[PDB]
């Protein structure tokens, strides 16, 4: 549930974000600070390092498409159920991903948005983003619920 | 942790330096905007934007952490009364540790972007996740 | 979501279920093996001690009710959003209760129903259980989503 | 974990006794059933009622727990092999570990009814989170 000002906020800084680095970023933070996840990526290659797992295609690519999921239900802020059915069933009825991690990885994604634009992000933006990824891993976890 | 945990956790809280009242003040303010369920733990609290005892809780809580960083090896002797207060006294319940870890990881993102490596950022949040079952093991 | 065996199962459990003594222990339980669910009941009198606890007649009557509410749900198992409409509002807006507790109180209850009913208690009667309490936790939290 | 936690926690399991590899099997029967997605873990093992496998993994999973019992002063000591194995090769979530320990709960409450008093129920829950949390330390 966002005001309009938290709406345009989040899109105001999302404009900004390098669709390219992000996504794979936050993955491999994902990875590094929560080495049980990396049970779900086996055929991603060498993860025995943060060097090496910050250095993977494989985690790159795939943190480039769950950044374009996350600009797809940032598009849809009104309906994230409807928008994430086809990827809750992927991640439940096929990988069986606990959804503790879905909140892990919108705060991991939190904290990389915060690295990268500092000051930027206010206290007020982060609140926002936070409602923005609760609500996304929400719509995420649906097929358990 | 690890020695290089502690190396990194260290170089980090080294670089806050005397900025660390101020960011454990925007830590603060930050997981009562993101989180306001928390601001019921600080009723008789004035919660706005630029509140002084908002700035001396978070000095407080910077002080400690800065006292827990020098003595990582010791930090259940060295937050022996903290934990007795925020378990028996408080009854803070164990969710708003990982709450108020999260924002305290954000403030130090935002405002340390060279010394945010994914390496440190691992460190950081060991070392925080430490003192949270540290200042929860007295219930 | 329960099978016809499985809600014929809690039901027929259900049935042989103390009404007046149950819902005390399991809130009592709540209150001993997790000591900060205590502070949203400091109006109750002495909980210093689990005898206290477990000899405190406001935490029988409480446990009572909401004895009383776990009854209502499982008689409306495919509606529990809906029935839990007003507690959820009573305990995200008025009381700001984490949702962790209450799927807490649910394996509390969950144990009391084992320790009461013993081999009885089949694998198979817990899984529909767990299903029950998960239902009834997520219908609570409803508010906070 | 206090002195009185240590006591009950040891009489209880004392009880337990010889039924301790049926009992682990039994909670490792309930947490298949009711948390299915656990059944992930053991892709090779046949998971059906009655299974040899789980016979045998539930006493392997008991006698720890009887080792841990014995070694409750030096728990981290005792089980570093096992965290080892969890942590690294298995890279279990350690939300199946509350699980687990839920199951065991269960299984002690339907199987001795006079001991499982809320005094009791409290130590048991505390030594299987202190279990837990040695399992997961290597995170
Ligand atoms: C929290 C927000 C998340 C979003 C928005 C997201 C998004 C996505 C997307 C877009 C895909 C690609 C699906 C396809 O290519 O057909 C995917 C697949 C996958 N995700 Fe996620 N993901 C999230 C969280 C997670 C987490 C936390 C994990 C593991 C701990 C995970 C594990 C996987 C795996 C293993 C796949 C590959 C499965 C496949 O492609 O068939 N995801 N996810
Ligand atoms: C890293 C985590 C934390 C640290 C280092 C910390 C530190 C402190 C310190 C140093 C004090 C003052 C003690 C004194 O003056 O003797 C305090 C008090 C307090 N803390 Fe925390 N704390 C933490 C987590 C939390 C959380 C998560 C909450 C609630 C969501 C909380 C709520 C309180 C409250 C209500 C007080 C009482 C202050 C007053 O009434 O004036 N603390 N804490
Ligand atoms: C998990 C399932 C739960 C159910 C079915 C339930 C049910 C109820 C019911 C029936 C009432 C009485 C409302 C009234 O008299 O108008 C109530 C009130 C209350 N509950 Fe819960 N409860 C649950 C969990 C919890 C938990 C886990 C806590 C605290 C940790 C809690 C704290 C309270 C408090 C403080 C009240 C008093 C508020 C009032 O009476 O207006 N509840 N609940
Ligand atoms: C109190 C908690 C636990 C205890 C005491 C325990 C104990 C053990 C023991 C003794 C072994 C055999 C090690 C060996 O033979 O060298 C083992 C293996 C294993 N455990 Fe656990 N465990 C616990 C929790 C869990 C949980 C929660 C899971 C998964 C949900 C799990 C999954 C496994 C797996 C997959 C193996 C490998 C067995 C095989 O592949 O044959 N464990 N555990």
């Amino acid at each position: 549930h966002l005001t309009p000002e938290e709406k345009s906020a989040v899109t105001a800084l999302w404009g900004k974000v390098n669709v390219d680095e992000v996504g794979g970023e936050a993955l491999g933070r994902l990875l590094v600070v929560y080495p049980w996840t990396q049970r779900f990526f086996e055929s991603f290659g060498d993860l025995s390092t943060p060097d090496a797992v910050m250095g993977n295609p494989k985690v790159k690519a795939h943190g480039k498409k769950v950044l374009g999921a996350f600009s797809d239900g940032l598009a849809h802020l009104d309906n994230l159920k409807g928008t994430f059915a086809t990827l809750s069933e992927l991640h439940c009825d096929k990988l069986h991903v606990d959804p503790e991690n879905f909140r892990l990885l919108g705060n991991v994604l939190v904290c990389v948005l915060a690295h990268h634009f500092g000051k930027e992000f206010t206290p007020p933006v982060q609140a926002a983003y936070q409602k923005v990824v609760a609500g996304v891993a929400n719509a995420l976890a649906h097929k358990y619920h | 942790l690890s020695p290089a945990d502690k190396t990194n956790v260290k170089a980090a809280w080294g670089k806050v330096g005397a900025h660390a009242g101020e960011y454990g003040a925007e830590a603060l303010e930050r997981m009562f905007l993101s989180f306001p369920t928390t601001k019921t733990y600080f009723p008789h609290f004035d919660l706005s934007h630029g509140s002084a005892q908002v700035k001396g809780h978070g000095k407080k809580v910077a002080d400690a952490l800065t006292n827990a960083v020098a003595h990582v090896d010791d930090m259940p002797n060295a937050l022996s009364a903290l934990s007795d207060l925020h378990a028996h006294k408080l009854r803070v319940d164990p969710v708003n540790f990982k709450l108020l870890s999260h924002c305290l990881l954000v403030t130090l993102a935002a405002h340390l972007p060279a010394e945010f490596t994914p390496a440190v950022h691992a460190s950081l949040d060991k070392f925080l996740a430490s003192v949270s079952t540290v200042l929860t093991s007295k219930y």
